[PDB]
RNA sequence: GCUUACGGCCAUACCACCCUGGAAAUGCCCGAUCUCAUCUGAACUCGGAAGUAAAGCAGGGUCGGGCCUGGUUAGUACUUGGAUGGGAGACCGCCUGGGAAUACCAGGUGCUGUAAGCUA
RNA sequence: GGCGGUACACCUGUCAAACGGUAACGCAGGUGUCCUAAGGCGAGCUCAGGGGGGACAGAAACCUCCCGUAGAGCAGAAGGGCAAAAGCUCGCUUGAUCUUGAUUUUCAGUAUGAGUACGGACCGCGAAAGCGGGGCCUCACGAUCCUUCCGGCUUUUGGGGUUUUAAGCGGGAGGUGUCAGAAAAGUUACCACAGGGAUAACUGGCUUGUGGCGGCCAAGCGUUCAUAGCGACGUCGCUUUUUGAUCCUUCGAUGUCGGCUCUUCCUAUCAUUGUGAAGCAGAAUUCACCAAGCGUUGGAUUGUUCACCCACUAACAGGGAA
RNA sequence: UAAUUAAAACAAAGCAUCGCGAAGGCCCUCGGCGGGUGUUGACGCGAUGUGAUUUCUGCCCAGUGCUCUGAAUGUCAAAGUGAAGAAAUUCAACGAAGCGCGGGUAAACGGCGGUCUUAAGGUAGCCAAAUGCCUCGUCAUCUAAU
RNA sequence: AACUAGCCCUGAAAAUGGAUGGCGCUGGAGCGUCGGGCCCAUACCCGGCCGUCGACGGCA
RNA sequence: GACCUGGGCAUAGGGGCGAAAGACUAAUCGAACCAUCUAGUAGCUGGUUCCCUCCGAAGUUUCCCUCAGGAUAGCUGGCGCUCGCCGAUCAAGCAGUUUUAUCCGGUAAAGCCAAUGACUAGAGGCACCUAUUCUCAAACUUUAAAUGGGUAAGAGGCCCGGCUCGCUGGCGCUGGAGCCGGGCGUGGAAUGCGACGCGCCUAGUGGGCCAUUUUUGGUAAGCAGAACUGGUGCUGCGGGAUGAACCGAACGCCGGGUUAAGGCGCCCGAUGCCGACGCUCAUCAGACCCCAUAAAAGGUG
């Protein structure tokens, strides 16, 4: 069978990008992880202390708990048929700020000055998010555009 | 008398039998693992407000 | 595997990082009037045999050494066993390495 | 040895003679280039190949073989100056063979499947579907022999294979409608038995040494 | 526009060669008494101001290498799902969706934050 | 099954099908160590390699210059990571220390092992920011009972007191490599039992490597002449009269080698009937076709199938039917 | 070997070794110093091997085993002895047989090699054997052929 | 004249007598491309009945 | 003659006796017979008794001198209970599914004129060196999918004010966190569904097998070993003649209708169509998933 070592199969998780090893760039060091914000986990192999274990590598999860160098984070990890709620310690040098509730607290605002204009304006204009409808019917002209004959070209070997 | 060694051909549909379920991020998530010096304070600013 | 005869750590009687005397620790002789002694003596007397597992198969060949750290304070003589990893070599005087040389 | 039958279908993963397949004998073909190689691009412009239609692997012997069956018709048809056969696949997949499996013994560390794992037996040339198997370039008047010494050499392989003249100027990779001329533009150079490509992307001087 | 201090991203910033530039500033430069420093005041450290563009540095140049971006490759390769499709097989076609990469070609080549200073 | 091996506790790459997981006596390897520094910290330095040079000095001694993305080194397997580092050198050191809980990995989400982030002590290094509670990371390890040692003004040694002793509490070590941890040599053809077609020794079935048989291409042999007869290098098949591979059927039994006997069947035809071909003059022989109607012997040796020999003969062909 | 093996197996005479002088050898019994050998006494009893006669019976005492010493240096129980301690206890000296050391012994178990070499290197003999895989050895003979 | 593609043919040999399932089918009952109609599953639709379940159900 | 034989005696079970065969010791001997301990133990075979109704598995995880067994988790059932509907898709909440947004990866492919390694050929320049070239990787990779994994799509939100702190600190607001109060529904993707809600107890199983695809060892196997999903075991029914697994479709007892897959010369329901066009002659024709073999190579059919 397999070994159960703890970085078995990271050959490619962990290593660094192709002309991007060498030292962090610092700004990963100066971002600011305060408790409850969406982050993701990205191990690196160049900061072999308070590394993630490969089953993190790729999630994402809430912080819960900060430190001196590190931050505490709550995964989620379905380990046969369950998933279970993983507090884990992680360096913020695997970790991430997730944009995935970026996209959520920009439509927040929008939706707030949006329906605040209505109550200034008197309108109701929808705030839900709709999926791709139907294309509408339209006009295609041919103008300048005529339709070109095209025909299946002969076999060449 | 050899016989099989390892499967998880049945498993996935044993897991889903009673479903996955995703646990329960309950409110007012408890505060165990925080940093023994922020619970310290956090401790004198609720025994004084 | 060499470690000096002197080490400043830490003694918790002293509450203070102390010099201590570093001794490798020997088991000692047992006693003939412990419990478990005494009562293995009266379940192998008389007839029965062997009473009690004898292990055969061992396989460490080395065994983890203890240091026997005695504080060199005067009035806190305190003791202290740490232990180090196997090793099958160990010295307690030794001679210090020299890179530059032969 | 096993006959062809065996190891006809890529089956396994490419098991190439490197630092983990140790032991793998010298493939029987050892010489790709016969004919005169030592020939300019506008000596031999047509150029014929075997294409491979099915997705299979030709074993060294055949690749020896079939090269020795299309060298002997060029020569005897075109003079051994006259032709320059190219094999275009190098047998790199090392087929491998269990163990003589007896009735049983005392020794051998098994009789049956216990520990199947073979030897290096030969090395095999997986080719593909519309892959070249060998490549004849010649003059313009020796087609009618190229086409039948390469048909001569598809009984020494397995499977179906086409032989197919090419559009192309010999050995290169351009057509012969536009070979001339990139010449004349300078476009080209012969280099040996083919042509380097010259764009116009490179510092002047190097411009200036080719008018 | 430029010169520095600290930087952010970390080659569009690198590399080679060529040319131009000193207003302030920078650099080279001038010394070894002190602090310090080595086999050696080269370096490091310290003291200084005779010279001002050789180098650094900056800005240009190259049908430049590299890098970056896009096009082409290509709806190609591959691939989700489907068939009582084909073929002896190897494999292949179609249906339903997703969709690359090199060669090749073209363009571009540092952007910018804080603070201080200067208009050759 | 035994022998071998350890796939029994672990680690790397792969297998593994771009989360994770994923098997085989899969593949390529490694482990039961090593290190008072090869641990910690600070400072300085830049390596491998190549080139130009320079008394002895040369392909390799040392000095020096230039180029050098690391192609060196980092104790070890491999992978990852690393350039004012994590490498080299140097001088100061014992964060390889003392403690509580949380937590990751293996996981049942148990223990142990190995890790991470903290908190509280006491320290090291640095001007300082800081860094460090071993080794750049992934490996290098062990329950109960018992023994032993250390630690505690703190327990019990009981009808009280004192003092030995003993017990206990907390933490190490002594080891279980079958590594969640019995204390353990054979033989049985004199054998027994419970069972097993979960599992061998027959046939049968699948497969056909191997054995047997037949083709394709045509280098070459055949004085000359590829194909009368042969067929190298290659390659495609067939057959189940070889042997294996497998373990599907049978272990509350399918009687086990050969011969004898006897019947029928197959043709991949030895002979005989009718033919074609020749490197067929005749004779003899060879190749091929329709074709299994008919025949295919008597003996020496060996239990022998299989051999070998003696004769005879149109020929003394090969097989199947548990 | 009743009821699958009548034999080359067992026994056998002969040969050889071993133990033992009786408070003994060998062996029996839960036990009596009870019992068998023994109503016996080394030309005997007891324990083994070999297997008539004839002819011979080589070499090896390293290993294993048996046996013999005690100018026996070690290892070494219980009890006894000394010392320390309130004592339990601890320590120390003393220290039988046996082991170790030394000698003998192979008609004791067994062994008896490719300049190397050990403990001795298979001697007299015999043989493709009831013993030789290779092997249906080679030659001769025996038969048309073995 | 070369090449190529369908069907057919050669390549193509096993043992009890035997297997497109059999009979047989050759303007077909074969092969390929298709049309219309038709045949019936414990499937679907409508209805009857049995029971189970549910009812945000009905009655003192 | 080491002869045969009666009777009387002696030796008794781990004992006897044996000219030795493990022979004999009352048809019993490699340890007699009888009774008892004893209903000895067995992870091992065998069997395990009425009906109907409902729900309905597992052959996988970890540990075990385990591998014919257990423990354990999963799967199963039962018992409920907390609610929701009642009391207005009120809205939450949920999902083996999409959508939107945001990350994660190094497999297919591709590449090697890019690194590591392998490999062919010339050419240029003063064996190398430079520019090209052929062919490759599973333990190589610049590049890089499809499918897939995680997360986010609101009142547990958003915004605002005050207060607390021993933590943090130029700056009681500098951070941070906590507490309290106030303001604002256009519940701010699609679809579906009462919450597969919260517990407790719990049997069986822990030999699986098969198919598409992916995939390892092997010449191959109705072989051995994996991955996803389905099937099967546990399942009958229509069809494939036959059949475990293929195809269709899953089942209360029925009538009518219509289909699926498959069929409609006859067996045998249905073409007993004035079916369309073509191909094809076989002195071994051909005749439809799985599937019951056929190839290379040939034909002036
Ligand atoms: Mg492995
Ligand atoms: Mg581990
Ligand atoms: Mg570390
Ligand atoms: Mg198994
Ligand atoms: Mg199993
Ligand atoms: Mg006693
Ligand atoms: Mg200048
Ligand atoms: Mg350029
Ligand atoms: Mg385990
Ligand atoms: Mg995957
Ligand atoms: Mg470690
Ligand atoms: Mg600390
Ligand atoms: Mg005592
Ligand atoms: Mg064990
Ligand atoms: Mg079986
Ligand atoms: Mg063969
Ligand atoms: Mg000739
Ligand atoms: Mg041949
Ligand atoms: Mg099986
Ligand atoms: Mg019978
Ligand atoms: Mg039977
Ligand atoms: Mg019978
Ligand atoms: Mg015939
Ligand atoms: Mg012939
Ligand atoms: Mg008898
Ligand atoms: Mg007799
Ligand atoms: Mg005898
Ligand atoms: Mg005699
Ligand atoms: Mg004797
Ligand atoms: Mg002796
Ligand atoms: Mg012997
Ligand atoms: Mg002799
Ligand atoms: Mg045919
Ligand atoms: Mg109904
Ligand atoms: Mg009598
Ligand atoms: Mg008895
Ligand atoms: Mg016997
Ligand atoms: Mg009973
Ligand atoms: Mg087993
Ligand atoms: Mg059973
Ligand atoms: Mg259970
Ligand atoms: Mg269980
Ligand atoms: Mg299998
Ligand atoms: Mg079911
Ligand atoms: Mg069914
Ligand atoms: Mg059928
Ligand atoms: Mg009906
Ligand atoms: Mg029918
Ligand atoms: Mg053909
Ligand atoms: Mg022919
Ligand atoms: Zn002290």
């Amino acid at each position: 069978t397999n070994t159960r070592g703890k970085r078995r199969g990271t050959r490619y998780m962990f290593a660094r990008p192709f002309r991007k090893h060498g030292p962090i760039p610092l700004s990963t060091y100066m971002r600011i992880y305060k408790k409850g914000d969406i982050v993701d986990i990205k191990g690196t192999g160049t900061i072999q202390k308070g590394m993630p274990h490969k089953c993190y590598h790729g999630k994402t999860g809430r912080v819960y708990n900060v430190t001196q160098h590190a931050v505490g984070i709550i995964v989620n990890k379905q380990v046969k048929g369950k998933i279970l709620a993983k507090r884990i310690n992680v360096r913020i040098e695997h970790i991430k700020h997730s944009k995935s509730r970026d996209s959520f607290l920009q439509r927040v605002k929008e939706n707030e000055k949006k329906k605040v204009e209505a109550k200034k304006e008197g309108t109701w204009i929808e705030l839900k998010r709709q999926p791709a409808a139907p294309r509408p019917a339209h006009f295609v002209s041919t103008k300048n555009n005529k339709p070109q004959l095209l025909e299946p070209i002969p076999y060449e070997f | 008398a050899k016989s099989k060694n390892h499967t998880t051909h049945n498993q996935s549909r044993k897991w889903h039998r009673n479903g996955i379920k995703k646990p329960r991020s309950q409110r007012y998530e408890s505060l165990k693992g925080v940093d023994p010096k922020f619970l310290r304070n956090m401790r004198f600013a609720k025994k004084h407000n | 595997v060499n470690v000096p005869k002197t080490r400043r750590t830490y003694c918790k009687k002293c509450k203070k990082h102390q010099p201590h005397k570093v001794t490798q620790y020997k088991k000692g002789k047992d006693s003939l009037y412990a419990q478990g002694k005494r009562r293995y003596d009266r379940k192998q007397s008389g007839y029965g045999g062997q009473t009690k597992p004898i292990f055969r198969k061992k396989a460490k060949t080395t065994k983890k050494i203890v240091l026997r750290l005695e504080c060199v304070e005067p009035n806190c003589r305190s003791k202290r066993m740490l232990a180090i990893k196997r090793c099958k070599h160990f010295e307690l005087g030794g001679d210090k390495k020299r890179k530059g040389q032969v | 040895r096993r006959p062809a039958r065996c190891y006809r279908y890529c089956k396994n993963k490419p098991y190439p003679k490197s630092r983990f397949c140790r032991g793998v004998p010298d493939p029987k073909i050892r010489i790709f280039d016969l004919g005169r190689k030592k020939a300019k691009v506008d000596e031999f412009p047509l150029c014929a190949h075997m294409v491979s239609d099915e997705y299979e692997q030709l074993s060294s012997e055949a690749l020896e073989a079939a090269r020795i069956c299309a060298n002997k018709y060029m020569v005897k048809t075109c003079g051994k100056d006259g032709f320059h056969i190219r094999v275009r696949l190098h047998p790199f997949h090392v087929i491998r063979i269990n163990k003589m499996l007896s009735c049983a013994g005392a020794d051998r560390l098994q009789t049956g499947m216990r520990g199947a794992f073979g030897k290096p037996q030969g090395t095999v040339a997986r080719v593909h579907i519309g892959q070249v198997i060998m490549s004849v370039r010649t003059k313009a008047q020796n087609k009618e022999h190229v086409i039948e010494a390469l048909r001569r050499a598809k009984f020494k392989f397995p499977g179906r294979q086409k032989i197919h003249v090419s559009k192309k100027y010999g050995f290169t990779k351009f057509n012969t409608c536009d070979f001339d001329n990139m010449l004349a533009e300078k476009r080209l150079i012969p280099d040996g038995c083919g042509v380097k490509y010259i764009p116009s992307r490179g510092p002047l001087s190097r411009w200036k040494a080719l008018h």
